[PDB]
């Protein structure tokens, strides 16, 4: 099994929705078991599972049916676009287990599972959650310095304008010259308070989760 | 340059016996490329010295002793004994030869391989190789 | 008590060594108690401590040593200080905690003092570790967001200067316009690599600390 | 059971250096099976006593003399000069093996085959027979 | 698992060697687990455990490897059965001590980390001292077997060399048997020596019969 | 005074047993005007408590309402109290998590005398001091001294071996010894004598038996 | 031989301003027979090198910057800075020396002593030497 | 104020070599006070200006005469002839000493020494002076 958490990492993380709360996550699956990491901005829970239990426990709730393993990890892999596909999401919390129960119409006709978290280890917190995310803080650093530099350098051109002249035309349309500070300094009043908006994590997911994925596989 | 090959039952065909060359240097600790093959399609993988010693580290073992076993498993050169087991996914590449003893199984190592594009031409130098090998050794 | 904790939260994070094997954390100190942070990427550690255990265990790696609980702190403080903003160190560790070793002088008398850290609380290495990078995160996607904006104007400025004025100039200076998603790109295709280099925690603090505050305290 | 083998220059595919397997009882005229490959699929063709006698008739060299043309023609027995070339079409499967000499196209034996279904199986096939034969041959 | 402890009492003491450090432990093993007692005569640690965590860290570290538990505490239980052999390192933190074991078994590297916590009291009792004192005053009780019975020697050549009129070669013509001095020349000249812990050696070898007849005692 | 002062005699002090309502503890205890040290125990586990002046008047004032007084007076009385070896005495004891607390009540001068002692468990290191160490040792020491007992002995046996191999002869018929075997009194003592002796009980074969030792084996 | 001495002030009488003797033979190092008094009775000690070096590991310093220590300490040499504060109990003939400097109140040192049964013999002594001494720093 | 001090031989105890410290003002003759100790008990008496006039009159010298006399048998600043020997009795507390100088005894000295209390607090009172003293005399 082992490299599904391989592809776990691989994976980016998304928005979803529940009755108590709303939860991140990502996830892998192939047509041996799965693997999963959830959170909810405070915990995270994981969860990684062969055959034998899909089987066992896919039938214990399923009354109704009986299917083998590969169909069922292949019905998840159904669980369309993050938001939103078209299926029911149901969450509870008891113990160091995270409950997740799930409720689907594969061919207008009900199904349903339930996911049982255990809290997630430290040292994985660090591959998926911590490590990553420190990385992508300093790349982003060194984005910002050239853009700096390049912006200093447009403004060496316009300046080799201005001393010997030319006039220009729309004589407003002259952004004023470029400063590193007297922005970090402005950015770190005016836009800073938002910038940096928790709320629940779906403001990350999208821009910074794709860089996260640009991340992981290094 | 040198060469050697031996016989082995992949763990997923235990019925179809498939076959393995190994081409190294001088010493097989100098790196080698390996080749897997069934005769219709053929696999190749390359592993330097750099991961002969890291395994070896990663084992514990002496780099002289993991190449002793390195010698008795991907050489044929296994004693009447031991219980080498080899297992491939030729949907994973991931080839992972495992040795198993007295109720105990672990393993030994493990490499990535990747899908040659032409099976063919491959088939035809082993064979090549061994007719001038019985031409040569029947001169001998 | 609570004040402690409260404190920690403030302080940011920086580098260290024992044994070779190089840690990072955060403590805060005032008379009463210490809160502590330790972490070696792949495992977070934390200690908590007022009076009584001062006094207590501080009096068993010197059998002799008897001394005012409040001057232990007053002491190990001032040489966190120096040395983050005259000793010696080590680090061991098992199971599921872990053992710091402060093995130093004070003056011309030898002091020797250790930390029995366990796996640090989830809310902590919550509220401590990860919220608050998510937040830089997403902040310096900010950054470059308005970098980008502002990259764009100068371009229109250049492009008004390089058409409409119908000038030239020196072709020494001539930027490229600015193509923000081949920037993206080409960046994290060349520079990518090592940018987000962790190292020994080292290329984080020096970096981004500034920030770390600048979202931890918001 | 005996057997041998040797390798031709396709006209077809003059780079690619088939390969050619010829099995028998005990005489090579008591009748025989043969069997060409070039690496990936495989071809098999019968060779009865009566077509041997037959051949030897439509070309009108004794039932000894002709015997010594296929002895030296598909059993890599060919004396320094003779110099024969082999022909196949995976349309038709008519396989002609031709003599060639004195800036003439002399030709002889002929014969049809067919593309088998398991092509992978024959190559190990041929693979073990020539691992147990090279042990065969230092064992010697 | 109970009957691990049960064992593990019904178990006498030895000696070991490590990195310099030299411990003192007790231990029993059947196939679900063991149970374990080690200390260095100051502070006493204690891991009794099963097949779930044998198997665990039986991972960790020893990462290839696969094995049915079953198998590791009987490879062990060769190793340390007689130990009392490849080789040991020992680390200290915490109130805990880290035990490791180094060792092949037939080619292939393998090694163990004991997890030791710091030794329950109630264990130290059963163990450790209750069994202790008895043997002190069953060892009392044989000087006082043994100073009636010299005082009775004592009587039969004080019956020969008055009684019977008769005289010695006075080469084998032993003194008068005092128990009180006796006990001051012992306890001013045989004392300092005699009661040696060291690195608890002498106790390993003088005393494990009666420390194993006094626990199952 | 490097308080532990006290410790170390401590340990030249000995054990001695005591009586309460539903237990009846071991300890042993050292008294100074600086303060004291207290090691109890009640053969399952061990207790211990070393205190200073100040929590001395401080405590001391709070149980006792009747009377007040200074530091030094208050522990020189607590060393009034032999063990028999018979005068007053009121004792009792209760546990609380696992630091027992010790209640003493005697007369002095009709004005009686209340005490709240405070017992925590005793330190791994300390166990070893008074406890396992000294012991151990007891066992080697004793092991000696069976020995020099054997030696001294096979001494007499030769002495009557040279007298009755040799023309002496016995007045009372009955004062014939047996000549001597070890490993015969090891397994006769074994079987015979072994599972009393070797008795735990109440720690008072001990105190009552072997106290000498223990003392020779914790000051030495 | 050597002596030298010094006035001091045990904390169990600071009325009873107490004395000191120390007397060795090379270096203080080499061990030293250590005696305190009163006026009535007299106290008296010995501290062989084995014990010295003993006490200076126990507490991890240079087995000199510790000797250093019985020289500003256990022979006045004090600097003006350090405070130190020596006590004894007579009916706890132990010596306990602790090294003082801000309370806290680190540590240093601490040996059994005894009473002579002539304290007046020793102080005599003493007095004679002092005598011999002056007179002879009287005479240089 | 001024002071000396010295050891001699008590007839009484030729083992024990007894101690003493006698202080003054200017002159030894301005009057003086006088201590003699044996290590563990201490003793002490008072001797006015006018006594030793007295005693230079009941002898027949210059107050001069017996001045130089006490200059040498007490202070020691004895000569190398000059034989002195002292007496004290502590069942006296009366303390005499008997100059000699030739076959035999004269005498000179006698006046009551009173039984100080705290031999202890001279005997640390005098190691003190002698401290401060060889101090001073190192300087």
């Amino acid at each position: 099994m082992e490299e599904l958490e391989q592809g776990l990492l691989m994976q980016p993380w998304a928005w979803l929705q529940l009755a108590e709360n709303s939860l991140l996550a990502k996830v892998f699956i192939t047509k041996q078991g799965y693997a999963l990491l959830v959170s909810d901005l405070q915990q995270v829970w994981h969860e990684q599972v062969d055959t034998s239990v899909v089987s066992q426990r896919a039938k214990e709730l399923n009354k109704r049916l009986t299917a083998p393993p590969a169909a069922f990890l292949c019905h998840l892999d159904n669980l369309l676009r993050p938001l939103l596909k078209d299926a029911t999401f149901s969450c509870d919390c008891v113990a160091d287990a995270l409950i997740l129960r799930v409720r689907s119409e594969l061919s207008g006709l009900p199904f349903y599972w339930n996911f049982h978290c255990m809290l997630a280890s430290p040292s994985l917190v660090s591959q998926h959650l911590i490590r990553p995310l420190m990385g992508m803080s300093l790349a982003l650093q060194c984005q910002v310095r050239e853009l700096a530099t390049l912006l200093h350098m447009k403004d060496l051109e316009i300046q080799d304008y201005q001393e010997s002249g030319a006039t220009l035309i729309r004589d407003r349309l002259k952004t004023e010259p470029f400063e590193e500070n007297s922005f970090l300094e402005q950015f770190m009043i005016e836009k800073l308070p938002e910038a940096c908006s928790i709320g629940d994590g779906k403001p990350f997911v999208m821009n910074l989760q794709d860089l996260y994925m640009a991340v992981t596989t290094q | 340059m040198e060469r050697k090959i031996s016989r082995i039952h992949l763990v997923s065909e235990p019925s179809i016996t498939h076959f393995l060359q190994v081409s190294w240097e001088k010493t097989l600790e100098s790196g080698f490329v390996i080749t897997l093959t069934d005769g219709h399609s053929a696999w190749t993988g390359t592993v330097s010295e750099s991961e002969i010693s890291q395994e070896a580290d990663d084992m514990a073992m002496e780099k002289g002793k993991y190449v002793g076993e390195l010698r008795k498993a991907l050489l044929s050169g296994a004693g009447p004994a031991d219980v080498y087991t080899f297992n491939f996914s030729k949907e994973s590449c991931y080839f992972f030869f495992e040795k198993n003893l007295k109720d105990v199984s672990f393993r030994l190592g493990s490499f990535n391989l990747e899908k040659v594009e032409n099976p063919a031409e491959v088939i035809r130098e082993l064979i090549c190789y061994c007719l001038d090998t019985i031409a040569e050794n029947q001169a001998k």
